[PDB]
């Protein structure tokens, strides 16, 4: 059928006219299954033959012991009129609330069931070209919205939303899922008066021109639907294989990557660092990259973890949604979401860095923060946080840090490893502490830097630095400052650079540098950090400033 | 009352702006409002063949509310409601004594929209779980949170106000985007009179972080404060030159020489170190330049004001606004959770700069991206929203601001 629903109206792009692409001339064979492909096409009023006056044209083409007509429309989507988006995401079967009975619907040539508005049918021009392109070809235009068409998946959807809406409105608590060509459709009705309920949507549905299974070739759960396994009180991802390899090529650690990261929405535990580090970052496809001890202990946990199959549940709207976090080694993060506990409804991890000086009081509440968009995607509402962080710790950093920083109902939870700041900056100058006045100056054209200190106790040194920058040099300096000191000591630089670094109490590091000072400041007993503008004659920073930029 | 005919730029298209996910609640709160709306005929539904979209939220009392955020459209129709229908903003309202803010969006709900523009104010409804492709309409009528709708009823806002004006020509009424702003400086009883005698001109052609009323005329300048000291220790002396020498980049006159000469070569932090004299009368003039306005400095109407904001601890934010980095048009600060505190300040902030400038600062924002983004219609409860971005707060200019 084609739909009696009305037609979207549809333009060219404001300046645009339609496209007249010239047909090249084809082999017998194919000419000969387009006209026997078309007068089928034609007879079921999809398309219609066209006068000699319409001027636009689209190439055809057939490729096989059946035939298929291929219309290349790359010229007309260039020129038709951009649509809305067809989707914000797509289902997650967490968020799903299980039902009694659910039955699948797909929609029979769902494209070729919907007309398309006639205004715009003439720009759908092709010519099934006659032999050596001797004579005029037979000339026809689309007369619903064509395969490969650019506003095909967007008007199809919105004719379906539009069909279902009175049916909708009958019978408010009938759960109709709409997905491409596909209609999932759940009651917590008994059997047979879901079965009935379904035959009057089909109904409804073969009143708008669109056809769907019978009942005898409706599938039956579970169902294998975008790499999911859909039971009736549980859900999974498809198995997952980890191939076994003497070589692993870029191409196989890749798709181990994407399969781990797959398996990591319902089994907890999965990592996949040290594997991608391998992918950094200039090998070729079919190259071979040798397994570190580190991918390889990786690759082993997530075999253990992946030996049994693991279940996800659905979801009760009339339950609270409780998300739990552990930290699993430096970087990672893993959670899972439940309502009754341990009974997931699914797992995540996350492993990112913002930038690239980080503590892990930062990493997880920025854990927290993905978890948070998640559930509100999934389920509607947040869930409520269990971390491995003490309430002190937390109030400790967010009262003191510079940023605002704020996570939403939350307990602790005591699953080491626990978070915590290392160390802590003095508020005031330490009493019987050395002051040392650091400073690093790097000529621009050399690249060649000095980084070193004077203090109040008279002591002096420099060092020399190669290939350095500005920045590294007055890391260098604070580096020796803390090398050279006690376990009590005060530190005056002129870079903000890196008293911004150092003030958010970083524990990780991108650079070797700052890891190094970073050791240096969990061994101390008291540091006090100091910042004074440069170039300004202030004593100390002024005598730090002459044997460092001597060179 | 036939409609106005609207315009882009020649080359600019309309919005596509992605709608945030938002919560079952406001979802549901966003359905009941817009069913409703459709059925007074103000929005209709739409179909696919409409490429546009405008992010919708759900704000607060008890009583849910629609806000459309206009932010792209705005900027997108900039020569329409500022060049073209422009609605002067006049420099006495930040010279009285009381300013009131009355919401008058429900006017705009009577005028109907130009036909041809009615595409560009197209919004999105989401579905919990992706379920359904979820509602997406378009308003027939001047819509609020875009600064054409004030734009295109000031006339007959002007017939409204008409008598009043006449009846009390010493009383300042603006129109910013939703609300009137409204201010005397009459006694306040009398002044909260002249509000409900308002109210119900309004009344007859249906209508109607901050306190009752604002205060304008008791606005201040937040001066940059060097502190009295007992004694000063080495660090001390350092910290003040510091924030003079960061001063000394705002303000014409500061001085730090004779400060500099007190911290010889290499002392101990903890170190007290004698006051001297010309330390002292530096010290002393520098903080009476603190306490003037910044010589130098105007407001240019054809720049972008912005606005940049500091947490200082236990309930305390400061701010700046300036249209040069660190040329001050105005500074201040304001004082349960930091996203919350954080939204206050900029609603603030920002009703602050529409009454003395009649615009919108964009905001340097201390917080993370997302976390901001999930949290702050949870606040909200202006009509308006202004541009913001995402900032890393240097540690310093925190401490030079207190
Ligand atoms: N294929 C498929 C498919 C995909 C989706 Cl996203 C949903 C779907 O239908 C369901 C609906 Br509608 C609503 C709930 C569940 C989960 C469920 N509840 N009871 C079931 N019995 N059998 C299978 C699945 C379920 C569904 F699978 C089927």
């Amino acid at each position: 059928p084609i739909s009696p629903i009305e037609t979207v109206p549809v333009k060219l792009k404001p300046g645009m006219d339609g496209p007249k692409v010239k047909q090249w001339p084809l082999t017998e064979e194919k000419i000969k299954a387009l006209v026997e492909i078309c007068t089928e096409m034609e007879k079921e009023g999809k398309i219609s033959k066209i006068g000699p006056e319409n001027p636009y044209n689209t190439p055809v083409f057939a490729i096989k012991t059946k035939w298929r007509k291929l219309v290349d429309f790359r010229e007309l989507n260039k020129r038709t009129q951009d649509f809305w988006e067809v989707q914000l995401g797509i289902p997650h079967p967490a968020g799903l609330k299980k039902k009694k009975s659910v039955t699948v619907l797909d929609v029979g040539d769902a494209y070729f069931s919907v007309p398309l508005d006639e205004d715009f049918r003439k720009y759908t021009a092709f010519t099934i070209p006659s032999i050596n392109n001797e004579t005029p070809g037979i000339r026809y235009q689309y007369n619903v919205l064509p395969q490969g068409w650019k506003g095909s998946p967007a008007i199809f959807q919105s004719s379906m939303t539009k069909i279902l809406e009175p049916f909708r409105k009958q019978n408010p608590d009938i759960v109709i899922y709409q997905y491409m060509d596909d209609l999932y459709v759940g009651s917590d009705l008994e059997i047979g008066q879901h079965r009935t309920k379904i035959e009057e949507l089909r109904q409804h549905l073969l009143r708008w021109g669109l056809t769907t299974p019978d009942k005898k070739h409706q599938k039956e759960p579970p169902f294998l639907w975008m790499g999911y396994e859909l039971h009736p009180d549980k859900w999974t991802v498809q198995p997952i294989v980890l191939p076994e390899k003497d070589s692993w090529t870029v191409n196989d650690i890749q798709k181990l990557v994407g399969k781990l990261n797959w398996a990591s929405q319902i089994y907890p535990g999965i990592k996949v660092r040290q594997l991608c580090k391998l992918l950094r970052g200039t090998k070729a496809l079919t190259e071979v990259i040798p397994l570190t001890e580190e991918a390889e202990l990786e690759l082993a946990e997530n075999r253990e973890i992946l030996k049994e199959p693991v279940h996800g549940v659905y979801y009760d709207p009339s339950k609270d949604l409780i998300a739990e976090i552990q930290k699993q080694g430096q970087g990672q993060w893993t959670y899972q979401i439940y309502q009754e506990p341990f009974k997931n409804l699914k797992t995540g991890k996350y492993a990112r860095m913002r930038g690239a000086h980080t503590n892990d009081v930062k990493q997880l509440t920025e854990a927290v923060q993905k978890i948070t968009t998640e559930s509100i995607v999934i389920w509607g509402k947040t869930p409520k946080f269990k971390l491995p962080i003490q309430k002190e710790t937390w109030e400790t950093w967010w009262t003191e840090y510079w940023q605002a920083t704020w996570i939403p109902e939350w307990e602790f939870v005591n699953t080491p490893p626990l978070v915590k700041l290392w160390y802590q900056l003095e508020k005031e100058p330490i009493v019987g502490a050395e002051t040392f006045y650091v400073d690093g100056a790097a000529n621009r054209e050399t690249k060649l830097g000095k980084a070193g200190y004077v203090t109040n106790r008279g002591r002096q040194k420099v060092v020399t630095l190669t290939d350095t920058t500005n920045q590294k040099t007055e890391l260098q300096a604070i580096y020796l400052a803390l090398q050279d000191s006690g376990l009590e000591v005060n530190i005056v630089t002129d870079s903000q650079y890196a008293l911004g670094i150092i003030q958010a109490q970083p524990d990780q590091s991108e650079s070797e540098l700052v890891n190094q000072i970073i050791e240096q400041l969990i061994k101390k007993e008291k540091v006090y950090l100091a910042w004074v503008p440069a170039h300004k004659g202030i004593g100390g920073n002024e005598q730090v400033d002459k044997l460092v930029s001597a060179g | 009352i036939e409609t106005v005919p609207v315009k882009l730029k020649p080359g600019m298209d309309g919005p596509k702006v992605k709608q945030w996910p938002l919560t079952e609640e406001k979802i549901k709160a966003l359905v009941e409002i817009c069913t409703e709306m459709e059925k007074e005929g103000k929005i209709s539904k739409i179909g696919p063949e409409n490429p546009y979209n405008t992010p919708v939220f759900a704000i607060k009392s008890t009583k849910w509310r629609k806000l459309v955020d206009f932010r792209e459209l705005n900027k997108r129709t900039q020569d329409f409601w500022e060049v073209q229908l422009g609605i002067p903003h006049p420099a006495g309202l930040k010279k009285k004594k009381s300013v009131t803010v009355l919401d008058v969006g429900d006017a705009y709900f009577s005028v109907p929209l130009d036909e041809d523009f009615r595409k560009y104010t197209a919004f999105t409804i989401p579905s919990i779980n992706n379920e359904t492709p979820g509602i997406r309409y378009q308003y027939n009528v001047l819509p609020q949170g875009w600064k054409g709708s004030p734009a295109i009823f000031q006339s007959s806002m002007t017939k409204i106000l008409e008598p009043f004006r006449k009846q009390n020509p010493d009383i300042v009424i603006y129109q910013y985007m939703d609300d009137l702003y409204v201010g005397s400086d009459l006694e306040i009883g009398q002044h909260r009179t002249k509000i409900e005698e308002l109210r119900q001109h309004l009344l007859r052609w249906g209508l109607t972080w901050m306190g009752y009323e604002l205060h304008p005329d008791k606005w201040t300048v937040q001066p940059i404060v060097l502190p009295e000291k007992d004694s000063w220790t080495v660090n001390d002396i350092q910290k003040l030159v510091g924030k003079l020498n960061w001063a000394s980049q705002i303000y014409p006159g500061i001085k730090v020489r004779q400060l500099c000469k007190l911290l010889r070569g290499t002392k101990a932090l903890t170190e007290v170190i004698p006051l001297t004299e010309e330390a002292e009368l530096e010290l002393a003039e520098n903080r009476e330049i603190l306490k003037e306005p910044v010589h130098g400095v105007y407001y240019d109407p054809s720049k972008d004001l912005i606005a940049e904001i500091q947490k200082q601890g236990q309930g305390q934010w400061t701010y700046q606004i300036y249209q040069e980095p660190f040329k001050n048009l105005k500074t201040g600060k304001y004082a349960t959770n930091d996203v919350k505190q954080l939204t206050e300040a900029v609603q603030k902030i920002t009703t602050e700069s529409i009454v003395i400038w009649g615009k919108t600062p964009k905001f340097k924002l201390p917080i993370q991206k997302e976390t901001w983004e999930t949290w702050w219609t949870e606040y909200w409860q202006a009509t308006w929203i202004p541009e913001w971005e995402f900032v890393n707060t240097p540690p310093l200019v925190k401490l030079w601001y207190q």
